[PDB]
């Protein structure tokens, strides 16, 4: 019937002053916007349509082309940057804002939907879908006593559009719009269904991503429980965000690192760091590493944990990336630890794998084994046992290493490798 | 110191 239509026969019949010819025209636009292969975006755009749409959203009497038209702008504003332009110059903002209130459930969903996709185009959008006033409408959708009783899709739509509004930044989403949002997005991050789930901590990830200030809201909220919750969830799609989240949150004051260490976090970590998923490895031990740049009785937390062994694995073995993260966070534990801290660090085998990681091909890795190396030998001063770990560093290969780091580009490594071998003698 | 150191758009078919 309407399937395989020409662009020509497309605007031929809506074109026509027949109320159902144009209602078979745009049913045909939208089947050819939802094939797989190479939706023919660009020629519709050009065949002057956008316009033609965003009036049929308008015509309650016919509420078959008011979807069909919004289901069509719904492709197109997921294109290009090009493209999703020309459906908001077309005025389709307001047009969808208004749908929202719609009857019919499917009609509401799918402007959700096209809503989402403009506002996830950038910052711009996304603010000028909150001034034209969206919010409001949206959360009057899921004000019920029991998130249950809506329709699995219709709030997995809900979730995924509120995300894009929390999102990008450059700026950040306007402080009174988090604010509004936030009471709906914590109800979300306890809900049962799990792309409910991934798509609030999402959403939790971005509004964390920034000054305290903006982690400080989140927080005050009492999310952080729920979110080490789900960061030993199953599904991965859960887990990715949710410790984003919390590795966002540790970037802030020492009291909101501490209300992480509350919540019992570092008790996951044995499994985050072992994760067989690269990036869920890596981003554990980044998170690792601005906790043992906290306090010392932060530190000993980590201690107690027994995470110090799980940080002498992956400085042993793991993707590049996630041992730099790893050198980092023995820097830190070295540089605000106590003395017995210190030597704990040496008891449990840093030194080898610290000292088999100087021969990479990187300088920036290079200058945090070096200083961490001095921070060690300070605290064995304090004690008088400089000579053993001098002798430990050269009976693994260490020292030849370290002096060989002498001849080396970057003058800052020469500088620390000669003080050291001047210092120590190894 | 610290450091500080998911579909944008959906078709709908």
């Amino acid at each position: 019937g309407t399937v395989n239509w020409s662009v020509e026969d497309i605007v031929k019949g809506i074109n026509s002053n027949n109320l159902e010819s144009q209602l078979q025209a745009t049913q045909a636009a939208r089947k050819l916007l939802s094939r797989e292969k190479q939706p023919p975006i660009d020629n519709i755009i050009r065949a002057g349509l956008i316009p033609k749409f965003v009036s049929f959203l308008g015509k309650t009497d016919c509420s078959p082309i008011q979807f069909e038209s919004a289901w069509a702008l719904t492709n197109i504003a997921s294109g290009t940057s090009e493209q999703t332009k020309a459906v908001v110059d077309g005025g389709a903002i307001p047009a969808f804002i208004s749908l929202l209130a719609s009857p019919h459930a499917h009609i509401s969903e799918q402007a959700v939907w096209a809503l989402g996709n403009i506002a996830g185009d950038g910052s711009a959008f996304r603010d000028l879908v909150i001034k034209h006033g969206a919010i409001d409408p949206l959360l009057a959708l899921l004000a019920v006593p029991d998130l249950s009783t809506l329709a699995c899709g219709y709030l997995r739509n809900l979730t995924w559009t509120l995300s894009n509004l929390c999102r990008n930044k450059n700026p950040a989403p306007p402080l009174d719009a988090v604010e509004q949002i936030l009471p709906t997005l914590v109800r979300l991050l306890h809900h049962n269904d799990p792309e409910v789930l991934a798509d609030s901590c999402w959403a939790i990830s971005y509004l964390t991503d920034g000054p305290n200030e903006r982690i400080e809201m989140v927080v005050k909220k009492g999310v952080v429980p729920q979110l080490v919750k789900l960061l030993g969830a199953t599904e991965l799609p859960i887990v990715t965000p949710a410790l984003r989240a919390i590795g966002n949150i540790v970037t802030g004051t020492d009291e909101q690192t501490q209300k992480v260490i509350d919540a019992g976090a570092l008790a996951v970590f044995p499994s985050l760091l072992t994760n067989p998923k690269t990036n869920i490895q890596k981003e554990a031990t980044w998170t690792m590493s601005n906790i043992t740049a906290g306090r010392q009785d932060q530190i000993q937390q980590v201690v107690n944990h027994g995470l110090v062994p799980f940080l002498v694995g992956v400085l042993s073995k793991a993707d590049f990336k996630t041992q730099k993260e790893a050198a980092w966070a023995i820097t830190n534990y070295t540089s605000g630890g106590t003395v017995e801290q210190i030597v704990y660090l040496v008891h449990c085998g840093i030194i080898e794998p610290l000292m088999n990681l100087l021969s990479a091909k990187d300088t920036k890795i290079i200058q945090v084994i070096l200083d961490a190396i001095s921070n060690i030998f300070q605290a064995a001063e304090k004690l008088g046992e400089t000579e053993k770990l001098s002798i430990m560093i050269e009976e693994c290969g260490g020292l030849d290493k370290i002096e060989a780091l002498q001849r080396h580009e970057n003058e800052s490594v020469y500088k620390a490798s000669l003080n050291l071998i001047e210092k120590y003698f190894s | 110191v610290k450091r500080p150191m998911r579909p944008r758009r959906k078709t709908k078919t």
